[PDB]
């Protein structure tokens, strides 16, 4: 339930499993998934904390 | 509306923060009870 209305009344199920399929996968930022860059800001060739 | 003067300003005291699924309705079985302090009860709709 995400509303208090009925959009339509058919085809409606009673119980699953519907199991998450979670990744084995953890998240790997070693090369640059999760990150952004700085607003208005270059930082050519240096590392920064 | 908070019916007030014309110029009346309204600031609140304490305020509750609660969960979503959350409303003061109390379950359709309370018809009776052995505390004889029934509050009253009403139909909340799905999702709480
Ligand atoms: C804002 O959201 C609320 C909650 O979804 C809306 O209240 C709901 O409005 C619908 C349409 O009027 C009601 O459905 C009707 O219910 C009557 C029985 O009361 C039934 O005879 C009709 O055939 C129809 O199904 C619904 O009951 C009502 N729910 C509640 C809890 O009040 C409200 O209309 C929304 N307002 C706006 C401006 O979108």
């Amino acid at each position: 339930v995400i509303g208090d209305f009925n959009c339509t009344n058919s085809f409606i199920n009673d119980y699953n499993k519907t199991i998450p399929r979670i990744s084995e996968d953890v998240v790997d930022v070693s090369l640059g998934l999760g990150t952004y860059y700085v607003l208005n800001r270059v930082y050519l060739n240096t590392t920064l904390l | 509306s908070f019916n007030l003067s014309s110029y009346d300003v309204v600031y609140s005291d304490h305020c509750f923060s609660v969960n979503s699924d959350f409303c003061p309705c109390a379950d359709p079985s309370v018809v009776n009870s052995c505390a004889k302090s029934k509050p009253p009860s009403a139909i909340c709709p799905a999702g709480t």
